[PDB]
């Protein structure tokens, strides 16, 4: 006959990291089994099609990268931008939104860039969008979801006040959205200071992104 | 000619390589043959255009309080 | 035999990485283009909303997550007794301070009277294991009386 | 991708490796097991 | 012969004490103790927001507990018999091993 | 080459374990900690621990 009850709460801003593709690398597997040499590449031609399924196969990987940057990022219809007035009920997302003065990355999408770091017939290709193009799909999927809700997703980019638009996230996670109006200015301060710790975190250790580091390593 | 410059080969110098055969236009359009660094080919007017690739239209949503 | 294990670990390799996309590209449609309500999938906590930021070869997203903190004990049952009918809570549960009885929301201590509003009946009193007595407010009673 | 995995499997096949020959009927054909050997043991390592 | 095998971090009777934890959290506790805090809930109201979860209104669990219980009672049951009277069940595991 | 048999076809192996390890630890995060709203990912029928 005994139930807890929680008779108040946090908001955290837990991080989380994913890798989405490699450098595309593609090797000259003639240049690099046999270079500068035809009397050693007429040897390797009794070797057959060998050669023709590794470069086969490493352009394979290297239209992969493509394909996952594309569909990790590009899932947004057309590039949203958020108003002049960042009236959004308290909350700050200066830190997390592109700063126009920079590479025009947010402040946190520079710390993740500060935080992490051949001639063989071995080549690096570019990926096809500009790291310059992921923050501005980072950027339009971050103004939908501030400005518009899920429903930039679902159809058109409705817009939706910031407070009305937690107040919805509040009701799906089955808390009646009383509380967040009653606790607006609670819940602005406790989401901007978890902002403030990822700045604090992300600056201050490097072990956050093993990961990423991990699949350049 | 990937990685190359122009110089050791309307000609274009992309950061994928040198470009050669492709006009370069001041343009934006969806991506069609995809090359690299945010350049993408395609067909139009007819001629092999080369072009800085659009994202999608841009769009301020009307927000206010 | 050196590049053909090269390019063999390199396609094991692009294959797990394309298995950490599909993931990053699902928490994109399900944590920022949505709300998911799938335990733990957008970080710890039930989830609120997320930030995506690009990152080197990656992304990182920032799960905005509501984490219930200061919980209290309470007295509970299942069902109130009142005339008879045993009445169940709509969306709430009901609690008691040891003194008097409440109905709250499941996450955060908001204590209501209990009323014909924020409960429903169902049978009787009989059935239902571990019932207990209490007044159920009826909304109407005082505008009838007036 | 199935059918040019499998065409190049196939290719494989017309491939020297090293051997006097592509067809190995035709090295049972002309040489001896002490020399035919080799020169089989040279197509097995390739098409293995 | 070159070959060895390393131990796992996690002994066995220490992965026995997480699937323990993992299910005394989720008998005393519904889900929350997923959410940060094991909020203890007695256990035929932990039903009632399951039953919620389903569509099917809470009070069906209440007249109908005994019922439901042997229900669950018999049908765990079931699961021992089953993983006593044949070895196939694990055959996933088995195969891993082979 | 029978080692490099041997340990392609363990790291290939191993992705099979890890994709069923990631769906063993989804299961546990939605259907242990939680309970799931997907059809057929919990057992047939509908969910409820
Ligand atoms: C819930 O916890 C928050 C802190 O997370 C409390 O907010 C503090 O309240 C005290 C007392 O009013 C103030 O002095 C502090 O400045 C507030 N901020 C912080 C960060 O402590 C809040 O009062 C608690 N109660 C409820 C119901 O929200
Ligand atoms: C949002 O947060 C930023 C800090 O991250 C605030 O910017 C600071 O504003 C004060 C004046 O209020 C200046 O003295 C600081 O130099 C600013 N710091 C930076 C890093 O720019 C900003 O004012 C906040 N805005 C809102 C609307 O809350
Ligand atoms: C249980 O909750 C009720 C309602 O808040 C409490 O009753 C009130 O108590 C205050 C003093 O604490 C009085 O000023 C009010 O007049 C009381 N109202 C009623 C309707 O009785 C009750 O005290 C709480 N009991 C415990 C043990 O916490
Ligand atoms: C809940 O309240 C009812 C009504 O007062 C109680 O029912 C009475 O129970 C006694 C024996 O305990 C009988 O002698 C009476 O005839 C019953 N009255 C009626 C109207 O049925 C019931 O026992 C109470 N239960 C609890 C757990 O408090
Ligand atoms: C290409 O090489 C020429 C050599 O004269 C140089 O002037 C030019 O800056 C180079 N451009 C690039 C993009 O490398
Ligand atoms: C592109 O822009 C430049 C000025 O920056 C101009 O001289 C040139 O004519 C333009 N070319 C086309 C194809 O529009
Ligand atoms: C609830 O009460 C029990 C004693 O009955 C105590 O052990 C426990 O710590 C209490 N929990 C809270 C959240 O106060
Ligand atoms: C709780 O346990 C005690 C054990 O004596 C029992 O008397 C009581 O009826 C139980 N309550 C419920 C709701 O099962």
């Amino acid at each position: 006959n005994s139930i807890a009850i929680p008779t108040n709460f946090t908001i955290s801003v837990t991080t989380e990291i994913l890798p989405v593709s490699m450098t595309k690398t593609s090797v000259d597997c003639t240049m690099y089994i046999c270079g500068d040499s035809t009397e050693c590449s007429n040897l390797l031609l009794q070797y057959g099609s060998f050669c023709t399924q590794l470069n086969r196969a490493l352009t394979g990987i290297a239209v992969e990268q493509d394909k996952n940057t594309q569909e990790v990022f590009a899932q947004v219809k057309q590039i949203y931008k958020t108003p002049p007035i960042k009236d959004f009920g308290g909350f700050n997302f200066s830190q997390i939104l592109p700063d126009p003065s920079k590479s025009k990355r947010s402040f946190i999408e520079d710390l993740l860039f500060n935080k992490v770091t051949k001639f063989n017939g071995l080549t690096v290709l570019p990926p096809l969008l500009t790291d310059e193009m992921i923050a501005q799909y980072t950027s339009a999927l971050l103004a939908g979801t501030i400005t518009s809700g899920w429903t930039f997703g679902a159809g058109a980019a409705l817009q939706i006040p910031f407070a009305m638009q937690m107040a919805y996230r509040f009701n799906g996670i089955g808390v009646t959205q009383n509380v967040l109006y009653e606790n607006q200015k609670l819940i602005a301060n406790q989401f901007n200071s978890a902002i403030g710790k990822i700045q604090d975190s992300l600056s201050s250790t490097a072990s956050a992104l093993g990961k990423l580091q991990d699949v350049v390593n | 000619y990937q990685d190359v410059n122009c110089t050791e080969v309307n000609v274009f110098q992309t950061r994928a390589g040198c470009l050669i055969g492709a006009e370069h236009v001041n343009n934006s359009y969806e991506c069609d043959i995809p090359i690299g660094a945010g350049i993408c080919a395609s067909y139009q007017t007819q001629s092999i255009i080369a072009y800085t690739m659009s994202l999608g239209a841009e769009n301020s949503v009307a927000y206010s309080n | 035999q050196s590049l053909q294990t090269y390019v063999t670990q390199q396609l094991i390799r692009a294959a797990e990485i394309r298995a950490s996309a599909n993931l990053a590209a699902t928490k994109m449609s399900e944590c920022v283009l949505g709300q998911s309500k799938r335990v733990d999938f957008c970080g710890k906590g039930y989830h609120l909303m997320s930030f995506p930021q690009s990152a080197p070869h990656g992304v990182v997203f920032l799960h905005v997550t509501y984490v219930p903190a200061q919980e209290k004990n309470f007295t509970t049952a299942p069902a109130i007794c009142h005339d008879g009918k045993a009445h169940f809570p709509r969306e709430g549960v009901f609690v008691s301070n040891g003194t008097h009885w409440f109905v709250t929301q499941r996450n955060f201590y908001e204590p209501q009277i209990i009323t014909t509003d924020n409960t429903f009946v169902s049978g009787n009193c009989d059935v239902v294991i571990g019932i207990v007595n209490n007044t159920v407010y009826d909304p109407l009673q005082p505008e009838l009386d007036s | 991708q199935n059918a040019q995995a499998l065409n190049t499997l196939v290719k494989q096949l017309s491939s020297n490796f090293g051997a006097i020959s592509s067809v190995l009927n035709d090295i049972l054909s002309r040489l001896d097991p002490p020399e035919a050997e080799v020169q089989i043991d040279r197509l097995i390592t390739g098409r293995l």
